[PDB]
């Protein structure tokens, strides 16, 4: 029932006032440099993480190059070993075949030596029969 | 965030990629010559996300087609929309990768990669605001898996601030091309965990099972599998291609879907499931129910076996937005135990008036579920069974690889599984 | 002269800006081309400057880190109302990431925005300060706005800064990380804002469904309603009113302590335009509606708090006798609990200018309306809900890598959260005895 | 592009080469003069300015008789005289003469001609070497050639089509010696070797073609069909293609385990209804259709490549393979989760006019890596041991510069190979 | 491996050698003037193995005729086909060797050997691809045995990489020319074991017994014995003279037939057994059965008494290849015990359409049997019986020989027997 109306303002398209039902029980700098500092620190963290990503990708490219080179090195070692094993085999075989033919011809030469000795022995009986 | 640059690598990548361009071209009113003959401004509003405007009123896909063999490229050129592609964007070698990740990644692929980068650089340089890259490829072969992951690493080095998105086809013995698929896949997953922002796991095991069990195809072909993939790809890219509020670009999608950097492998879901020949209902309540159905997942995992970290649900066709909102709330309330409590409001919904080609109504789910660990476990078991006996390893070490790379790739993928399991068991009282 | 410069940031700020300036033009008889066929008030010059061609141009700046939304303003119905220079856009948005808006992308466009603001300030003979419209949830609305507020405090030391901030709601939200953005922006903005009027998208959404019979409200529906509330608050600056006649008076009448500067807005009546001819609501009916939580701009229960100040802003066919009679009956039936140190009472203002509605809109034209602005400790409920969502995610560090990747330190999350914990404690302490 | 160089060594290699190149010409529409009134055929044929299509092949023999038939035959204009290389005296069924004594006098000439063919290749895939295990040239000259090819071409792919000896048609008692010696020497230089058992082909000709006493002409025409099936994936562009690298990767789990078993179907008499994809695929797992006599039921599969040709669609292949995957009797090793690789080509099997084989709508050649093929090594090693225990005929090799240590080393390597097949078949 | 150079030494050598040229000339369509008048391309396909092409369209045997006495060479010149031979290829002395190995090997033969080498070098040097040499001679006389083995050693020295093949006639008391034949034979075997790659053992004991028992010739002449030899020689050289796969040259035959270097003495077998110009055919089964028949062996050994190390079987005439293959498999299956188990697939078969002169069908067997030790044992016993008493030893020591040569030759031949016995008893274990 005890309502206190206090007039505040009056104007051309308005009217205002305050209505008090009960009074109160208890009576009663950012800087541009600081902002810039924070944005630049965030930009540096973004830049740093992107650089670390690209550094990791660069290490992948290095690995890719090492695997191509490894395949090439394995192929070259295969060729080299195949070449030396084959040269060893062909030379060892040539030495063996030559040895086998030298041994056979030496046996035949000994037969020829023996035949001349047989003919010589015959001459000490033939004609030499008084 | 306007232009996306699309790359498709290897046989699988080019086959699903060609089907993607056919579907979205039909949806956007683009014919095989590149001419717009549609009757809706919604079709052209965001057409520059995937298409460049060329001489006359023609639209040319911002697509780069890659292979280490010319065969696949010729087949795409002769295919239905083969003439729409920019002829200079076909980049191909002659040697092939011999189903060998090491050949695609280190030897043959390395010899072709700079020619591909030149084409993708030309496309990227002409973008007013490049979003990033979208790669379609398989993980079981040599080119898509090995050369595709090599491309991702090279693209990351030149465009470290752009989004890298992949549609990665996971191998299955159910429909296999080579014996070394588990090796190729594990080596690729190792690359994807580190170098992609978002990867859609398109599992051939799941695609086969949908065709066999649901569609009753006794003997599914790659064409039957690719009809599911093209529909899924249309659904997951709806928000990028048409005007909308939610996940309208590759980065905003990644911010909503990826709570931890390594956990970026999505389980796509789609309803209704149809065959190419079944051009024969589906209510809003029924469409929403398929979110928890293993039979609707394009990754062979059961969503009831884990928990959703995040979900993006996309409804297409003429339907009540109010009914969609009501059913989406009901699905979360009725399935509380399948969503992590420590990511509030982790399910975002979008509705587009334009339905996918051949359908009147549809729903696509992009889920980041901890159940995806089942896919990685399956690959890991197949990998271990071979690696334990070092079977076929000489074909990889012969390319210069070390056995330590295999151990490391396997270890990283086993760590990925543990990480999913850790968050699956995590409670809101950490 | 007492000029006010309006700053609209991000999609929410820009789209709400469109609704506000459309309404101001209708209220002042300004056409979309800036022409005004003009008795009379003259007070509209606080919000509109005049050109040599006789065109009235808003003292406003529209800023977004992406051009799509502002492009609709550049080519829309009101393209002649604004000069190209006041519509500022970047190329790439903040991707719902406060760190991206504040530290990475925002940093490239701040100086351009401040230059344009300076050019508007130069045209003022008695600048009051700024009215900043933005969302809590977007990367630009959160990140760019806090960066802008900091520089405005450097360049305009004394000058008042009032906010109209959109509090996030799941029914219309576009990002899981909105709680992060909301806390981060509140922490950085807190000491730079003098008074902030929060609008909870859920409260507006429910008022549109309940009172306007809109099945699924769109941003257009929400923004037209928000514009009515903004217009009610700014009416006394744009017409020769008697209460809140300058920006400093908002702080004088509503803000007893610097940190507790978030008044609760209540508006009535909200009636459907398609309502089968209703008999006009009385001063008693619209005044009773001020004390109903269903009409609040933020979801909270004033029963669970104490009032520190209450401003009743009436518009239209209203006489003091009817206001006093209405307040007298409310006090008799209800406990309008004020804190011990403040008097239990109301400052009442009547602006004779009628409530204006957009032709063809959802709101019905009424003979009288009221907007109550009350500084209640109940609004801390909104902070508690937001802080809880923040804590659930932050306990696991979910999505934190997105912020750290943009150069923000993990420690800023703890600092911002600790500041909001102190704010919740302040609301508790102020409401004590 | 993607060129393959064929090398035909000794009588068996040359005569099989005649049958192959005759068939390739018929399949590609190339006349015996080289004129041709797809494009993939360029992998096997180069082109001259005059429009002549010339085989990327070298025919080598240490005696001139067999290659002389090529020089004066129907296809004498097909090959330039330079690619038909012959000496004067053969290796007399002696590995030592083919490898050392006689072979060393003609290796440089052969390598020079191969280098000239390789110079005409922009993307050389590898070499296909055709030879017998039993002849002195087929065993000894082939081993020497393979070693020299590893020197000049490093790891460039080298695939073999090797004739495994059979008593019904063999010409030498020492064929087991020559077989083990060449296998030991060649093992580390070959990436993949397709063995053809003469007894298996002989029995297929008697059973399926009703030939009372098959001749080399009968055997070689059938072999020519199997070789064509294997190489059709490189000479045509079909629905699914398999290159030399893909054969290697998919068939060879370990370097030494590189001997796939070849199975072919259908083999039907030109007298004598069309067999479905399921029927011809099922026939691949029947021992009666194998190129090597062995029992896959006594072993495990490690890999299976199916090469189809003719009226075949992927859907029918997948249905056929799915039913094969369910067969309990067809056992794979536990370390092979995925064992199939399929290739499909549209050109139906071409048959030589006046031949024994009937023209069919579809055919298939399966290449499988089975531990059962170790049975072939066991039979050969046993014959080797019987003679070597007494040193029978060893003097012929020693006389030519070889040492008994080479016999023991070669035999020990084959013992390790038999052990490898046993180890690889074991469960983990 | 094209040309073969043929040498025939001494009486026996020139007599069987002339008969060989008559038979193969008839088979190849060559008349006594050297002109081809046949009607089959098969006859000329490999004619150059034994014949040179001379002025006109004539074919001249690549044959050298040798003897230390002019007699047999005059008889060859006057015989049928005597005019076919190159006149300059007749090399002969006047002195004779007196059926004494020492005279042929060391004295008279040594005086004529260079004149022979002149002629064989001329023939060999004109060969595009010389296979080797083929010598026909007896072991019991002096020229064929002594000078023939001297020629082998001289030829080997000049052509160490060529094949040395002999048709060696073994002596028998049943049809003997001298008392010292066991000495001449043992001394020759000693040379053959060391210097030949393949030797066909043509035993006069076996030839006599076939003529006496089978052909019922009460008193056989060398003409009757030589009809069996000419037929055998035609059969064993079939694969060298006509197009074929198996044993097509002297080296490939040796690689298939000789498992140990010293064991190169072959037991030739032939069916059917006929007398001169007498027309009487056997079935393929009957022809195959003769492989194990002692009555069909040209060496007086029983194949059932030992084991076959290796066998080359040659069927001639119009017959079913399938039937031949079936019967040959049946003979090895039914007679497993008579083949060494440690030489797998040791029986190789060839079929030629052209039958030998005067026959419609025939089979020739070239066997490397351990039963051949019976032939060497017989010679060795005859040798020992004489040498134990040093009988006639001055006939050799008078020519300059030492008794140690006799001991060595005997020892080597006894070692040869022990070696055959060792492999006969060897098991696969
Ligand atoms: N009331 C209302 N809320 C809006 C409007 N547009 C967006 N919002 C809300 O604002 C939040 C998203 O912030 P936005 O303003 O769209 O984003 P932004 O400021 O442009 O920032 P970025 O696009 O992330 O750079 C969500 O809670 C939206 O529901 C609008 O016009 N009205
Ligand atoms: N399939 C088949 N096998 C053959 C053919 N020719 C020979 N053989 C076999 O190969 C082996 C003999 O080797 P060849 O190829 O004839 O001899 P080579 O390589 O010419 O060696 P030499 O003549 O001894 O220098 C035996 O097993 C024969 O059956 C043929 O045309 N086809
Ligand atoms: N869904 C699907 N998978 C395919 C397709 N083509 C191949 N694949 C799969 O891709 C893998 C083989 O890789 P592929 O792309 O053909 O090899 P690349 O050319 O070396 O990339 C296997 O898992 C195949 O099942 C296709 O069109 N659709
Ligand atoms: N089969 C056969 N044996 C003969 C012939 N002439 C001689 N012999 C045998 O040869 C041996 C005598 O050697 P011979 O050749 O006459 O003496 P040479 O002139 O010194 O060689 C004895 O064993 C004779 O029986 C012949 O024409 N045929
Ligand atoms: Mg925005
Ligand atoms: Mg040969």
């Amino acid at each position: 029932a005890d309502m206190e109306v206090i007039e505040l303002n009056k104007a051309t398209s308005g009217q205002s006032w305050e209505v008090i039902l009960k009074p109160p029980s208890f009576d009663g700098d950012p800087s541009l440099e600081e902002i810039q500092k924070k944005l630049e620190a965030a930009e540096e963290r973004r830049k740093y993480q992107e650089a670390e990503l690209l550094k990791h990708l660069a290490e992948k490219r290095e690995h890719e190059r090492e695997v191509i080179q490894k395949a090439i090195e394995e192929n070259n070692n295969f060729i080299k070993m195949a070449k030396e094993k084959l040269a060893q085999k062909m030379e060892s075989n040539k030495e063996n075949r030559e040895a086998h033919l030298a041994a056979m011809l030496e046996r035949l030469q000994e037969k020829d030596k023996h035949a001349e000795e047989v003919r010589k022995n015959k001459e000490l009986k033939e004609e030499a029969s008084r | 965030m306007r232009e996306i640059v699309h790359i498709q690598a290897g046989q699988c990548g080019n086959q699903i990629g060609a089907k993607f361009w056919e579907i979205i071209s039909d949806e956007h009113g683009i014919d095989a010559t590149g001419a717009y003959h549609g009757d809706s401004d919604l079709q052209l509003e965001r057409i520059n996300v995937y298409y460049n405007e060329a001489s006359g009123g023609k639209y040319v896909p911002r697509a780069v087609l890659v292979d280490l063999e010319p065969g696949t490229m010729d087949s795409v050129r002769s295919g239905p929309f083969g003439q729409i592609f920019r002829p200079d964007n076909f980049v191909f070698g002659q040697s092939g990768a011999g189903n060998n990740w090491a050949k695609g990644h280190y030897t043959e692929g390395a010899e072709l990669v700079d020619s591909v980068l030149d084409v993708v650089r030309k496309e990227a340089e002409s973008c007013d605001c490049l979003q990033g890259f979208q790669l379609t490829h398989s993980l079981g072969g040599g080119t898509g898996s090995g050369m595709g992951t090599l491309l991702i690493s090279k693209i990351r080095e030149e465009y470290p601030d752009r989004i890298m998105n992949t549609y990665s086809v996971v191998p299955s013995p159910k429909v296999s091309d080579t014996v070394v698929e588990p090796y190729n896949a594990t080596l690729s997953v190792h690359q994807l965990v580190e170098n992609t922002d978002e990867t859609y796991c398109i599992d051939n095991e799941a695609l086969y099972d949908i065709c066999f069990r649901t569609l009753k195809l006794t003997t599914p072909t790659y064409g039957d599998l690719n009809h599911l993939v093209s529909l899924t790809m249309s659904g997951v890219t709806t928000c990028l291609r048409f005007p909308g509020q939610l996940n309208a670009d590759l980065r905003k999608l990644a911010v909503n879907m990826v709570p931890f950097p390594r956990l970026h492998f999505f389980m796509p879901g789609f309803a209704p499931l149809t065959s190419r020949g079944s051009q024969q209902a589906l209510t809003v309540p029924e469409l929403t129910q398929q979110m928890f159905d293993a039979k609707n997942m394009m990754a062979a995992c059961d969503p009831r076996h884990g928990r959703y970290l995040t979900v993006a649900a996309i409804f297409r066709g003429r339907m009540s937005m109010k009914e969609v909102d009501e059913q989406m709330l009901n699905i979360q309330n009725k399935n509380s135990s399948y969503f992590v409590e420590w990511i509030p409001n982790n399910v975002k919904t979008a509705v587009c008036d334009i339905p996918p080609r051949g359908l009147k109504m549809s729903a696509t789910f992009i889920g980041n579920s901890t159940a995806i660990q089942e896919l990685f476990k399956r690959i890991s078991e197949q990998f271990t069974a071979m690696f334990r006996r070092k079977a076929f390893l000489h074909w990889y070490t012969g390319e210069g690889m070390d056995e330590m790379e295999f151990t490391e790739a396997e270890s990283n993928m086993n760590d990925l599984v543990s990480e999913y399991q850790q968050y699956q068991e995590a409670t809101a009282d950490e | 002269m007492r000029e006010c410069i309006s700053i609209h940031v991000g999609q929410a700020g820009v789209q709400i800006g469109n609704a506000c300036w459309e309404l101001y033009c209708l209220e002042h008889g300004i056409q979309p081309d800036g022409q005004m066929p003009s008795g009379g008030d003259d007070s509209f010059n606080t919000f509109f400057s005049e050109t040599g061609a006789g065109k009235h141009v808003p003292r406003a700046v529209f800023v977004d880190l992406e051009p799509t939304v502002v492009d609709e303003v550049r080519t829309g119905t009101y393209r002649q109302l604004f000069h190209p220079e006041q519509l500022i856009t970047g190329k790439e948005d903040a991707a719902n990431n406060y760190a991206r808006g504040h530290y990475t992308i925002g940093k490239e466009i701040v100086d351009l925005v401040l230059d344009r603001i300076r050019k508007l300030a130069d045209q003022c003979t008695g600048l009051q300060g700024f009215l900043i419209f933005h969302s809590f949830g977007g990367g630009t609305g959160s990140g760019f706005t806090s960066l802008l507020m900091e520089r405005l405090s450097v360049d305009y030391g004394k000058k008042s800064k009032l906010e109209f901030a959109i509090y996030p709601a799941p029914q219309v939200s576009t990002a899981v990380v909105e709680p992060y953005n909301s806390i981060l922006t509140t922490h950085t903005t807190l000491e730079h804002s003098d008074c902030a009027f929060m609008v909870d998208n859920e409260a507006i959404y429910d008022i549109c469904r309940r009172n306007l019979d809109i099945e699924r409200p769109t941003y257009t529906n929400l923004n037209r309603l928000i514009g009515q509330i903004v217009s009610s608050i700014t009416a006394s600056l744009r017409f020769d009113g008697a209460l809140n006649v300058d920006l400093t008076e908002f702080q004088t009448n509503l803000v007893p302590y610097p940190r507790i500067h978030f008044p609760l807005v209540t508006y009535a009546p909200v009636i459907s335009a398609e309502k089968a001819y209703h008999e006009q609501l009385s001063v008693a009916e619209i005044t009773n509606a001020c004390f109903e939580p269903a009409n609040q701009m933020v979801k909270c229960d004033p029963r669970h708090g104490k009032y520190m100040a209450c401003c009743m802003l009436y518009r239209g066919d209203v006489v003091p006798k009817d206001v006093n009679a209405a307040i007298a009956t409310i006090k008799t039936k209800r406990t309008i609990q004020f804190v011990d140190w403040c008097p239990t009472g109301f400052k009442v203002g009547i602006n004779y200018q009628p409530p204006t509605v957009v032709p063809g809109g959802d709101l019905a034209k009424v003979q009288r309306a009221v907007c109550m602005l009350s500084n209640t400790t109940a609004i801390a409920e909104a902070w508690a809900r937001l802080d809880h969502k923040f804590d659930l995610m932050y306990a696991k560090r979910a999505f934190v890598h997105w912020y750290v990747g943009e150069g923000m330190e993990e420690g800023e999350f703890s600092e911002a959260r600790e500041d909001l914990a102190a704010l919740e404690k302040d609301y508790e302490e102020v409401g004590m005895d």
